[PDB]
């Protein structure tokens, strides 16, 4: 309902501060062959277990997020531990379609 | 009105930029 691009920007460095410790707290994965955790600047993602998708929940700041409580964004983890990306240069595979704002 | 829905469209511009790499950048 309210719109504040402050507000926003408060609630994404604060998702970016959580985000931050559980990369720096959270345990290595059970061994050895994982996609390792990462903040992208959108969302924080987890370790991955090779030849899996990894989905998190839409990010709690989006301004829309209360219409999107069970939607997530993915990414794909190849199975030689590796996140699947696209071409040579190219950022990794990620898919926030659950996530976008408009109803249609 | 008109400034609150133009604020609304600079927290979604604010919004691509962060699903366009934010400060990486
Ligand atoms: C090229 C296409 C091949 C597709 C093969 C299968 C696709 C794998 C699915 C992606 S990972 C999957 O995401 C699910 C969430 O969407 C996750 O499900 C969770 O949340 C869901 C909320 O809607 C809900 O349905 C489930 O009860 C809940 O456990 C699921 O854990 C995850 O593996």
């Amino acid at each position: 309902a309210t719109v504040s691009l402050w507000e926003t920007v408060q609630k994404w460095r604060e998702y970016r501060r959580q985000c931050q410790r559980s990369l720096t707290e959270d345990p290595p994965p059970a061994t050895d062959l994982f996609c390792n955790r990462t903040f992208d600047e959108y969302a924080c993602w987890p370790d991955g277990e090779p030849g899996s998708f990894v989905n998190v929940s839409c990010p709690w700041y989006l301004p829309w997020a209360s219409s999107v409580p069970q939607g997530h964004v993915y990414r794909f983890c190849t199975a030689e531990g590796l996140w699947l990306q696209k071409d040579n240069s190219s950022l990794p595979w990620r898919d926030l379609s659950e996530c976008e704002e408009s109803k249609r | 009105d008109l400034s609150k829905q133009m604020e609304e469209e600079a927290v979604r511009l604010f919004i691509e930029w962060l699903k366009n790499g934010g400060p990486s950048s």
